[PDB]
């Protein structure tokens, strides 16, 4: 039970951060779904656990609207927000409001990955 | 070949998103060029172009080969012609969100933009179009319309009026289909 107790942990973690995550994404205009699912890495199948412990840990359905959906492991989501939490504080303090300060805002997109 | 597109005056900004995010297949943005470096969430050649030597960039800023460029937060940010140029070819109509100097630079590229001066009747009309404006920024939006259009009116294509921002979009949409 004590991968019991590691997966709730986690399963915590993760519903927080999808939380903050999409606030961020909100705010900054580029509207974005994170929802918590599992996934059982390769680790968890080269780690031989006795039989009886569980593989799953969490993982984060990633959605736009009119683009698709995608996972991220819960470590990306957890590094990305250093980006997301960047771009939020530099949004917050921009003064400038001119063309290139916009498009900069515009097009910084840490939320989700075009993959093409 | 789709004309690239440029809105001036007060509602350009949210009039640019929507026709990007309510019609994404007829119209889109060019990618800028940038010094700044590449960050993990980034793309070349989608987020920007992003140029190794700002001096070289500088030096293609002073050459004109950019129809606008800025510096913001240390870096220069630069729009080429080829850049405009290669959003049209895909037969989609290039948003851009540039002064309205860049407008003769595109005239002369032999780009034919479709330039529209989004004209407030009055200070109040300003409150009626941008119900989101303060009574303090919306009057010094009214000051910065009127000495646009006193400079580049020879420069617009269309211009377009309303009493709300539904009114003007509307007509934003129609100037744009009924000029290509």
């Amino acid at each position: 039970n004590n991968s019991l107790m590691r997966l709730r942990e986690q399963i915590v973690k993760a519903n927080l951060l999808v939380r903050e995550a999409s606030y961020i994404a909100e705010e900054l205009d580029k509207r974005t779904e994170y929802k918590v699912t599992l996934q059982i890495p390769t680790s968890s199948l080269d780690a031989n656990r006795k039989r009886g412990s569980l593989l799953s840990e969490p993982a984060i359905q990633v959605r736009r609207k009119g683009k698709g959906k995608q996972i991220w492991s819960l470590e990306k989501l957890e590094n990305r927000l250093l980006d997301m939490r960047d771009l939020y504080q530099e949004w917050k303090e921009c003064e400038e409001d001119s063309p290139v300060s916009r498009s900069y805002f515009k097009r910084a997109d840490p939320f989700y990955d075009e993959q093409e | 070949y789709a004309r690239p597109i440029i809105i001036l005056g007060p509602t350009k900004d949210r009039a640019n998103d929507d026709l990007l995010s309510e019609f994404p297949d007829k119209f889109g943005s060019c990618v800028p060029h940038t010094t700044r470096p590449k960050r993990e969430y980034e793309i070349d050649g989608r987020d920007y172009h992003f140029v190794s030597s700002r001096e070289k960039m500088e030096k293609d800023i002073q050459a004109h080969k950019f129809i606008e460029a800025g510096q913001y937060n240390s870096h220069l940010y630069g729009t080429s012609v080829q850049s405009v140029r290669e959003v049209a070819e895909q037969g989609k109509h290039c948003i851009l969100d540039v002064s309205a100097n860049a407008v003769r630079r595109l005239q002369a590229a032999h780009l034919h933009p479709i330039a529209i001066f989004i004209r407030p009747r009055s200070l109040e009309n300003v409150l009626e179009i941008n119900k989101r404006i303060t009574e303090e920024q919306a009057r010094k939006a009214f000051d910065r319309a009127t000495k646009l259009e006193q400079e580049f009116t020879e420069c617009f294509s269309a211009i377009v009026e309303g009493d709300s921002f539904e009114e003007i979009y509307h007509k934003v949409k129609r100037v744009i289909e009924d000029l290509s």
